[PDB]
């Protein structure tokens, strides 16, 4: 049920410094 | 190369 | 992972590293779906052209890992194969088509900071973001070029690329349990997977759970990185029904 979701990002809602670049891709 | 890993693993 | 850069702590804590016991060397890599199940390439275990077929005994999995030759105490763990399952229609002879296999720890691994689990994508997950343009994420210890080695796990972005273009590509039958990933010579921006990181996860950030999936396997590609070549894909979704069989039944 916690897959995906990492501790040190998602779980502490900070960002990684390309994941943004993914969701741009996303239209 | 790779740094050698506790003996317990292997 | 050539044109790639370094990730940081904890941006891949499914990552994982297939780890040869004797001599000791880096052999793939493969992804953490659950406590006890690791995914990866069936290639990675069984390849009779190279004369590879391992068997449990002769491998080791390490768990969040960022440092790729050196022992991670306190951070990384070691786990033993129980056992390995290679899908019955894995086509070594050909192009590698259901390049899928799973492997199965003699105990579970505790998660941390740095090991947790990717998800696996359903049918809407895989509609909603197996399309091309969409990038999604490649990860690995391996060749930084096709013809060295990175001192820590590199990280690429890569757009998904139209069936036609994959399959204009290469001479080598493209099936529907495969997709390609990379950027066009005409793109300006570079970047693929390389020997070492087969095995290792495609993953995408879904953007209506913020969750992390991975679409697919690194498979294959016509060398690393060459202008108007592609990176190969295991199609998870398509393989989900066998993944499931395995998990079920074991
Ligand atoms: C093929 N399996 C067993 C492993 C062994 C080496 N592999 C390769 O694809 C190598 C190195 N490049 C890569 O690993 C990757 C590059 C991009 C992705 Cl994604 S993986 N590319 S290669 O050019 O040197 C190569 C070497 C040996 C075998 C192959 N393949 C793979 C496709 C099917 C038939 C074949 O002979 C092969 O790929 C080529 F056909 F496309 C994966
Ligand atoms: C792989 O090895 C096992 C024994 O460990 C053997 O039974 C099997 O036939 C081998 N497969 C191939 C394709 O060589
Ligand atoms: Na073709
Ligand atoms: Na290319």
């Amino acid at each position: 049920a916690d897959c995906g979701l990492r501790p040190l990002f998602e779980k502490k809602s900070l960002e990684d410094k390309t994941e943004r670049e993914l969701l741009e891709s996303y239209i | 190369d790779f740094e050698e890993i506790p003996e317990e693993y292997l | 992972i050539v044109e790639g850069s370094d990730a940081e702590i904890g941006m891949s804590p499914w990552q994982v590293m297939l780890f040869r016991k004797s001599p000791q060397e880096l052999l793939c890599g493969a992804s953490l779906i659950s406590d006890r199940w690791v995914l990866t390439a069936a290639h990675c275990l069984l390849y009779p052209p190279w004369d590879k077929n391992f068997t449990e005994n002769d491998l080791l999995v390490r768990i969040g890992k960022h440092s790729r030759t050196r022992y991670e105490r306190n951070i990384e763990k070691i786990s033993m194969l129980e056992k390995i399952y290679i899908h019955p229609r894995y086509n070594w002879r050909e192009n590698l088509d259901r390049d899928i296999a799973l492997m199965k720890l003699k105990k579970p691994v505790a998660f941390s900071d740095y090991i947790h689990p990717v998800c696996l994508p359903d049918r809407e997950t895989a509609a909603s973001l197996l399309q091309a343009g969409y990038k999604g994420r490649v990860t690995g210890w391996g060749n930084l070029k096709e013809t060295g080695q990175p001192s820590v796990l590199q990280v690429v972005n890569l757009p998904i690329v139209e069936r036609p273009v994959c399959k204009d590509s290469t001479r080598i039958r493209i099936t529907d349990n495969m997709f390609c990933a990379g950027y066009k010579p005409d793109e300006g921006k570079r970047g693929d997977a390389c020997e070492g990181d087969s095995g290792g996860p495609f993953v995408m950030k879904s953007p209506f759970n913020n969750r992390w999936y991975q679409m697919g396997i690194v498979s294959w590609g016509e060398g690393c990185d060459r202008d108007g070549k592609y990176g190969f894909y295991t199609h998870v979704f398509r393989l989900k029904k066998w993944i499931q069989k395995v998990i079920d039944q074991f």
